[PDB]
């Protein structure tokens, strides 16, 4: 699956979306630099409206997961 | 399945250039992040370049740095991959991708010598 397609479900817990996201990104055939860029660019962008609202308002992965 | 459509592939000698285009006329497809992938027969489809709208940040695989440039034209809704200084190792099918798009048929790049 392309990492671009991993999007948080409307009722999916943020931790579960994070898990799916990292699993898919680990499976992508890409350099570590490209994978890092994808985490900074897609993780908040592909979150559902509720979590996007909280995340934008703030950042580490551990701060993101607590805020949601 | 908004399906993206790649074009601009061709047959060129090593050192030459190409420009791939990706579009879906009549479709609402440009996502905040877009990427180009490439796949040689029987090999993993690899993520080689990506761009993010707004700040226009870009990232590239080490094998294409300083040779390829990903750009997007927001008015025309076209994503491009400029390819300079081509190498036989660049020979592959190239695919573009947006968040939620279906995979296109790709465009073939063949580099001789």
């Amino acid at each position: 699956t392309s990492i671009l397609d991993i999007r948080q479900g409307p009722k999916e817990p943020f931790r579960d979306y994070v898990d799916r996201f990292y699993k898919t990104l680990r499976a992508e055939q890409a350099s570590q630099e490209v994978k890092n860029w994808m985490t900074e660019t897609l993780l908040v962008q592909n979150a559902n409206p509720d979590c996007k609202t909280i995340l934008k308002a703030l950042a580490t992965l551990e701060e993101m997961m607590t805020a949601c | 399945q908004v399906q993206l459509v790649e074009s601009g592939g061709g047959l060129v000698q090593a050192g030459g250039s190409l420009r791939l285009s990706c579009a879906a006329s009549g479709s609402f497809f440009m996502s905040n992040v877009m990427a180009w992938y490439r796949q040689a027969p029987g090999k993993a489809r690899e993520l080689i370049a990506a761009i993010r709208g707004g700040d226009m940040s870009t990232v590239y695989d080490d094998s294409v740095k300083g040779r390829f440039t990903i750009t997007r034209d927001d008015d025309k809704n076209i994503l491009y991959l400029q390819m300079n200084d081509l190498k036989p190792e660049d020979t592959a099918m190239y695919y573009c991708k947006a968040s939620g798009s279906s995979w296109g048929q790709g465009t073939q790049v063949t580099v001789s010598s």
